[PDB]
DNA sequence: AGCAGCTGCACCTTCACGGCGGGCTTGAT
C-alpha cells in the first residue's frame, strides 16, 4: 500500500539463479529482471531496486538464502 | 480382443541441453577452453507497427500512430568481437526394446502387441529407421536459425565406449542436405551401430559436437522460453532466453524433434519434404495437420487395423507405426 | 500422582511417513496419544526387567515437513497418495486417502522408579536407547542414524541431586540441548475463559475452538485482533458412546481378554512454545486420565499452569 | 385423502425421470415402467426394501469403504471437565445421516417429501389421519406398510466390529487395559465454513475494498481460513458411503494445526 | 479349528527413502562432499497426440484442435554437464521375531501357527528366504529405470554394530543378474547375517550405496506422487516428482517393492522371472494376477490348509508362506 | 537504515563490468558510479566506498566473485 | 436330483463450490 514491494524469487527453471520483481502503487513497477546466480548478487540487485525504486519507504521480500546475506534491520524502511 | 485401456510406452533417443560455446575457426581442436555465449538483456525505442483496431480511427490512436516509440526490453545473444565459431555440444543416448510397453491392462492385448512388433523385426530390422536417424544427425538439423546464414557446418560424432572415445566420425553438414536420404561409407557405419543399439544388443552412448561460422560478433539464437502465465504490458519482457548455469544453451525437447524428422511418406505430396512423427502428423506452426482422421492413414486406425484385424498396411506406413512406438506416448482407450 | 526422580533425554529421532491426519477436524502434528502409548510400550518392553517405571513425554519437534501439494487455482490443499496393489482380475482397487509426514524430534521422559542405583547410571538410558531404535513413534519407522559425521548420545539427568545453583546449571545444560526447538502444551483454562468471554447472551460451545484459529482480518476501523501465540486445536483424547461389553461379548475384537467400549474424538486446544521460556523442565510432561466408569480418557499435561 | 396427490406426483416425477433417462422405445419398456410405477407395486418395494440404519455419531465406512460393523445413532454425555468439547452438543440441533445399500437410497427421498413435515414424514408415528390417508383398499396393508417404513429407521442390531476398524489400548490407573474403538462422527461444521467462505464474504469483502479511506464500514466482516485441505471417503460414487457424504462430495475440510518453523 | 478374525503381520525389512546425488567416476571412494540432484519444472510445446472422443461434438473443432499447439509444464530431473555417476543411498533394518503376529484373536490358533513356525524354522531354517533378500540386495533392482541404460552399477554394503563398520561387501550389479539365484562366497556370508537377524538373535543394520554410470548431463527418474485433483487448466503441472531436503529420491514403498520380487513359485510360465510376494500374486505392470483362487496356490487357502487341517504343502511353497508372514498384512475372516 | 550500505551490481547490457551505489542515511550520495572491469576493481572501490561516508558502520553487499577479495571479518561492520 | 458356492448385472446421488493480501512463534556460546 504505501511502500515499494521487492521479491527476490529463485527461477524454478534452472535451479541457483534469482530473479527481482518492484511493485509500487499496487501495479509492477519492474517485471522479471534478472539478479544473477549466487545470493549475494541477489541481495545486492535487491538492496539497488530498494535504493533506487524505493521512494520513502521499501520492505524486501523473497528467499532465505538471498536474506542471509542482509541483515534484519536493513529489510524494512 | 480389444484396446488396453491404460498403454504407455517408453522413450529411446534420449538427448541433453545442448550448450553453446564461442570462439574461433581453426582451432576446432582445442575447443574445450572456450567461454560460453553469455545471454544479454536490452532495451529499444521502436514505432508503433501493429494494424490499428476499428476502435483505434480516433485522433487520440493516430496520436499514437503518429508520435509514439515502444521502448521494448528484449533478451539478445551475441558472439563476441572477435569470434566466428559458435560450438554447440551434447551427449545422446540409444537405449533399444521398443516393442515393450511400460505398462498395460491386458495379457491378451501384450501378447498381440510383442507377436507383431516380433514378426515386424523377424521381417525387417531397424535399417530404414536407424538411417533416417543417423541421416538426420548427419547433417545438423538441431542448428535451426543458426543455419541458414552459415559459411559451413561440421560435425564431429564420439562414441563414449568406457569414459573414452572409440570411433570418431567426422561429417559435412551443409553436402548432405534436407530432402533427400542418401548412402556413403561412414554414414552406414554409423547406421549400423544405431541400429545395433537399438535391436538391444549393445550401449549406444555418443558425444556430438557441431561447429557453425556465422561471423565476428552476430546474433546466435539460443531457445526461447515459454511463459506460462497471463498477459500484460509495460513490465513484462516478452522474450527470455534459455540458459544453463550462465551459459546459453537450446532444449532437449528442440534437439529431439530435430533429429525426428524422417517422415516423407503421407497422403500429401511427399515432394515437398519430410515432416515430424506424430500422430495425426501435424506441423503446427504452419497450421496444417497431415494425415488426418477423415482419412484411414493415421497412427491409431493403422495401429488397430494391424494388431486386431491383422490387416498388414504397405511396408513405409509400418516403418512410421514402429517409429511412434519408439518416440513413445500414451496409446490407450 | 508421580513426580519424576531422573529425566532421560534421547536424542534427535528421525521420523520418515508419520500419520498427518490426526482427526476428523485437524491435520497436520500427529496426537500425543501416539507419544503416551509409545512410552507405555517402552515401559512394557524394557521397564519391567530394569525395575524402572517409565512415564511422562515432552514433545519438542524440531522440524516437521508434509506431503501435500496445491491444486491449481485453489488455495486449498490436497494429499499425495500411494498405489496399492490390483484387487483380483486386474481390476485397479478403491483408494483410501490417507496422509503423511516427515519428523524430526526429540523427547526428554522422566524415570521415577527406585530401581537406579549408585552403579547403574548410564547403562540404564544406553539400554533404553537400544531398544527405542527397533519400534516406530505414529505409524513411521525410527531412522537409525548410519555412518554420518558426530553422533548423539543420550543422557541421565538426576533432578534432587545437587545444589540449588547446581540444579538451575543441571537446568540450562539440559534445556541448552533443545533450544532450536518448540513444545506443544495444552491450555484448557484459557479456552474455557474465551468460552466464558464470548458468550454474552448467546449460546455456543464449539465455534469458539474455530474463533481461536482463524483469521480476524475484520473489523470497523481495517484491524486484525490477535492472538497470544501459535493457538492450534488439538485432539485430546476420547469421549464414549456405548456401555462397556464383557471381553467375549463383542465379534471380531483385537483380542478376547479385554473389554471393549464404542468411543469418539474430543477436541481442545494447544500452544507451541519455546522451551527456555518455561523455566521448569518436570513440567511439560503427559499423562492419561481415565475415569474408567464414564469414558472420557484423555491425556494432558498437569501441573503446568 | 389429504395429502396422497403430492405423493401420487412424487412417484409420477420418479417415473417421468425414468422414462426421460432411459429412453428406451423397444418392446414396451416404457410400459414395463408404467406397469410398476403407476400402480402401487411401488409402494410395495419401498415396503420391501430394508437396510437404512438413521446413525449420525458413528459411520463406519469413513474408515474403509468396505468395513461391514455395527453402526450407531446415540450421542454421548456431556463431559465434566473443563476446557476441551465435542460433538456440539450445546444447541444448533443437528442433521442425521442415513446407512445402508445405495440401490434403497431413493427410499429415504420418499421419506423425506417436505409437505407437513419431512423429518415428520420419515418418522409417522405421532400421526393418524396419514397413515389411513396412505391407501385406499383396506387396513392390514395399512399397518404393515406403515410398520415397515417406521421400521427401517431404528434398528437395533448386534455389536460387531472388523478387522480393518479401528481398536486400541488404554493403559487404566490400576492394571488392565481398554479397547477402545473410535468412529467417524457425521457433523456438519461444512455448513459454517461454506457460509463464512461464500454467503456474506461478498458484501464485507468489498466493503474492506474500496472502502478504506472512508468511513462508511459496514457492521459485518469475513473470515480467510488459511491452509485447509480436502479429504475424499468415496472416490467418485460418495452415495456408498452415506447420505450426507453425498451432500458433500469429499471434502472433509480439515483444519491446520501445524508447529512453527524456528528461523 | 475355526481361524482368527483378527491377523496382522507387521513389517520387517524396513528401508528408508533412497536418496540421489551426483558426481564423477573414479572418486566412487571419496563419494560424500557430492552434491545432490535437484528437480526443476520446465514448460514445454506440443501437439494433440491423444485419441480423439469423436461423439456429440462438430468436426470442425476437432480439424481446429489437432492443427493447434498445446501447452503444458511438467517436472524433470537431470544430472550436471560435468558428472557421469549417480549415487543412490539408502539403509536396511533387519527386525526378527518374523512368526510372532501384532494380532491374534484367537488363542488355539495362536499356539497351531507358533508350533507351525517352530517347526519350519527347525528343519528349514532362513537360508533360502535371506539368500534371496542378499540375492536382490545385490544386484541393484531398487534403481528402476535407473538401470536400464546403466554402463556400469556398484554395490557397497557396509553392517553397522556400534558404531563403526564391522563388515564391507561390493558387487558388481551388472554379473549378477535379475533372474537366477546362484551360489557365491560373500554373498552367503551377506546371506547368513540377514538369517542371524531374522531369527530374534540381532536387529541387523545394514547401508547400502549404488553407483550407476549414465553419461554427462542426462536424465535421472526419481519417484512421481499420485496426484488426484489437479485443479484447472491454465495452470495445473500433470507431472510432479518427489524429493525431501531439496534433493530428489525415490519411495521407501517402491525400494521395499524391489527387494522383494523373491516368487519364482508361481505355477504358469515360472520362466518369465520372479514376482513381488503377494496374496493373489499380482502386478500393476501386466495387470493380471498370478495365484488365483481358482487353482488351489494363494496364500490364503495354503495357510488354512497348512495350519488347520495339518495338509502341509510342498517346501518350495513353504517358502512362499513364510516370505509372506515376514511382508506383513492384515488378513481375518 | 542506521548503517552505510554499498551494493556492487554487475550490468546486465554488457557483462564482466560493474556498477556501486551507496546508500548514506536513507537518501543515496552515488548512483550506479563505474566500478571495474573485473572482480578485483570492484572490490577495490566498493572498500573506497565504504572508508569514506561509512564512519559510524557499514554493510558491504555484492557477488561471490566480488566478496572473494574481501576477509569475511571486513564486509560488515 | 438338492444345498453350497461362484459370477454377472441392475440400482443409486449429485454442476467447481470466490481472490489484491489476511496470524501467531526464533537462543546463547
Amino acid at each position: 500500500s504505501r511502500p515499494t514491494v521487492v521479491t527476490v524469487t529463485e527461477t524454478p527453471r534452472n535451479p541457483g539463479s534469482y530473479e527481482v520483481n518492484v511493485e509500487r502503487d499496487g501495479k509492477m513497477v519492474v517485471g522479471r529482471a534478472r539478479a544473477g546466480s549466487d545470493p549475494g548478487a541477489a541481495a545486492a540487485k535487491a538492496m539497488q531496486m530498494a535504493m533506487e525504486w524505493g521512494s520513502p519507504n521499501y520492505v524486501i521480500l523473497g528467499s532465505n538464502k538471498v536474506l542471509a546475506f542482509i541483515p534484519e534491520q536493513l529489510r524494512v524502511k | 480382443l480389444s484396446t488396453a485401456s491404460v498403454l504407455a510406452f517408453e522413450r529411446k533417443l534420449d538427448p541433453s541441453d545442448a550448450l553453446m560455446s564461442a570462439g574461433a575457426w581453426a582451432q576446432r581442436d582445442a575447443s574445450q577452453e572456450w567461454p560460453a555465449v553469455t545471454v544479454r538483456e536490452k532495451s529499444v525505442r521502436g514505432t508503433i507497427s501493429n494494424r490499428l483496431k476499428t476502435k483505434d480511427r480516433d485522433p487520440a490512436k493516430l496520436d499514437a500512430s503518429i508520435q509514439s516509440p515502444n521502448l521494448q526490453t528484449v533478451d539478445v545473444a551475441n558472439l563476441p568481437s572477435d569470434a566466428d565459431t559458435l560450438k554447440v555440444r551434447f551427449t545422446l543416448r540409444v537405449l533399444g526394446g521398443a516393442g515393450t510397453p511400460s505398462a498395460c491392462n491386458d495379457a491378451a492385448y501384450r501378447d498381440k502387441l510383442l507377436q507383431t512388433v516380433a514378426t515386424y523385426v523377424n521381417e525387417q530390422g531397424f535399417a530404414e529407421l536407424a538411417r533416417r536417424y543417423a541421416h538426420n544427425l548427419a547433417n545438423a538439423r538441431f542448428l535451426w536459425r543458426n543455419r541458414v546464414g552459415a559459411e559451413a557446418v561440421e560435425v564431429r560424432i564420439n562414441h563414449i565406449r568406457q569414459g573414452e572415445v572409440a570411433r570418431t566420425w567426422r561429417f559435412d553438414a551443409l553436402a548432405i542436405g534436407l530432402r533427400d536420404f542418401k548412402a556413403d561409407a561412414e554414414l552406414d557405419a554409423l547406421a549400423e551401430l544405431i541400429a545395433s543399439g537399438l535391436s538391444g544388443s549393445g550401449h549406444v552412448l555418443l558425444e556430438v559436437v557441431a561447429f557453425a561460422r556465422i561471423g565476428d560478433g552476430q546474433e546466435v539464437f539460443p531457445s526461447q522460453e515459454l511463459i506460462l502465465d497471463k498477459g500484460d504490458k509495460k513490465g513484462q519482457k516478452s522474450k527470455t532466453l534459455y540458459s544453463v548455469r550462465d551459459a546459453a544453451a537450446i532444449h532437449s525437447q528442440k534437439i529431439g524433434n530435430a533429429l525426428r524428422t524422417i517422415d516423407t511418406w503421407y497422403p500429401d505430396e511427399d515432394g515437398l519434404g519430410p515432416i515430424a512423427v506424430e500422430p495425426y502428423g501435424s506441423v503446427t506452426s504452419q497450421g496444417k495437420a497431415y494425415r488426418q482422421p477423415k482419412q484411414k492413414l493415421d497412427f491409431y486406425t493403422l495401429l488397430d487395423n494391424w494388431v486386431l484385424r491383422d490387416e498388414a498396411p504397405a511396408v513405409e506406413q509400418q516403418h512410421y507405426v514402429i517409429a511412434n512406438l519408439i518416440r513413445g506416448g500414451v496409446f490407450g482407450e | 500422582v508421580t513426580d519424576p526422580e531422573a529425566l532421560l533425554l534421547l536424542p534427535r529421532l528421525s521420523i520418515q511417513n508419520a500419520n498427518a491426519i490426526s482427526s476428523p477436524l485437524t491435520w497436520g502434528f500427529p496426537s500425543p496419544g501416539a507419544f503416551t502409548g509409545f512410552v507405555h510400550a517402552l515401559q512394557r518392553r524394557v521397564g519391567i526387567s530394569l525395575d524402572i517405571e517409565l512415564d511422562g513425554v515432552g514433545i519438542v519437534c524440531h522440524r516437521f515437513e508434509a506431503q501435500i501439494s496445491q491444486p491449481a487455482g485453489k488455495r486449498t490443499k490436497v494429499f499425495n497418495l500411494t498405489r496399492n496393489p490390483l484387487n483380483r482380475d486386474g481390476s485397479t482397487a478403491a483408494i483410501v486417502e490417507e496422509g503423511r509426514a516427515h519428523l524430526e524430534v526429540s523427547l526428554l521422559l522422566g524415570v521415577h522408579g527406585d530401581g537406579l542405583d549408585d552403579h547403574p547410571a548410564q547403562e540404564i538410558a544406553r539400554q533404553v536407547q537400544e531398544q527405542a531404535g527397533a519400534m516406530r513413534l505414529a505409524g513411521g519407522s525410527i531412522l537409525p542414524w548410519c555412518n554420518e559425521r558426530f553422533p548423539a548420545p543420550n543422557a541421565e539427568l538426576l533432578m534432587l541431586g545437587g545444589s540449588d545453583e547446581q540444579r538451575r546449571k543441571n537446568q540450562r545444560r539440559l534445556t541448552r540441548r533443545l533450544l532450536p526447538g518448540f513444545a506443544l502444551v495444552s491450555r484448557e483454562a484459557l479456552l474455557q475463559q474465551h468460552l466464558e468471554t464470548l458468550r454474552t447472551t448467546l449460546p455456543e460451545a464449539t465455534t469458539l475452538d474455530a474463533l481461536l484459529d482463524l483469521c480476524r482480518i475484520n473489523f470497523e476501523p481495517w484491524q486484525v485482533r490477535d492472538k497470544p501465540g501459535w493457538l492450534v486445536p488439538i485432539p485430546a483424547g476420547y469421549n464414549a458412546l456405548s456401555p462397556l461389553y464383557l471381553p467375549g461379548e463383542v465379534r471380531n475384537a483385537r483380542d478376547r481378554e479385554t473389554p471393549l467400549r464404542f468411543v469418539e474424538n474430543l477436541f481442545g486446544l494447544g500452544e507451541w512454545l519455546s522451551p527456555h521460556r518455561v523455566a521448569a523442565l518436570s513440567d511439560l510432561l503427559w499423562y492419561h486420565h481415565a475415569e474408567p466408569d464414564k469414558g472420557l480418557y484423555r491425556w494432558s499435561t498437569p501441573r503446568f499452569v | 385423502q389429504e395429502l396422497r396427490q403430492f405423493i401420487e406426483s412424487f412417484i409420477q416425477e420418479r417415473l417421468q425421470g425414468k422414462l426421460d433417462k432411459l429412453h428406451p422405445d423397444e418392446d414396451d419398456k416404457r410400459q414395463t415402467l408404467l406397469a410398476t410405477h403407476r400402480r402401487e407395486a411401488w409402494l410395495a418395494d419401498a415396503a420391501r426394501r430394508v437396510g437404512q440404519l438413521q446413525l449420525v455419531t458413528h459411520t463406519l465406512k469413513p474408515i474403509h469403504p468396505d468395513a461391514r460393523g455395527s453402526n450407531l445413532h446415540s450421542l454421548p454425555q456431556a463431559p465434566g471437565q473443563p476446557g476441551l468439547a465435542g460433538s456440539h452438543e450445546l444447541g444448533d440441533r443437528l442433521v442425521s445421516d442415513v446407512v445402508g445399500n445405495a440401490a434403497a437410497l431413493d427410499v429415504f427421498k420418499f421419506l423425506s417429501l417436505q409437505y407437513q413435515g419431512k423429518n415428520l414424514l420419515n418418522w409417522l408415528t405421532e400421526d393418524s389421519a396419514e397413515a389411513v390417508q396412505a391407501l385406499s383398499d383396506n387396513a392390514e396393508q395399512a399397518r404393515e406398510w406403515r410398520q415397515a417404513f417406521i421400521g427401517i429407521t431404528a434398528v437395533k442390531g448386534a455389536p460387531a466390529s472388523h478387522s480393518l476398524a479401528k481398536q486400541l489400548y488404554f493403559p487404566l490407573p490400576g492394571s488392565g487395559y481398554h479397547l477402545l474403538a473410535p468412529l467417524f462422527p457425521t457433523s456438519l461444521v461444512h455448513h459454517v465454513h461454506a457460509l463464512l467462505r461464500e454467503a456474506r464474504f461478498g458484501d464485507a469483502a468489498k466493503a474492506a475494498r474500496e472502502a478504506r479511506s472512508r468511513q462508511e464500514s459496514w457492521p459485518h466482516g469475513f473470515s480467510e481460513y488459511p491452509n485447509l485441505a480436502i479429504q475424499k471417503f468415496g472416490g467418485t460414487k460418495p452415495q456408498n458411503i452415506s447420505q450426507l457424504n453425498s451432500e458433500r462430495y469429499g471434502e472433509n475440510w480439515l483444519l491446520p494445526s501445524l508447529p512453527p518453523h524456528w528461523q
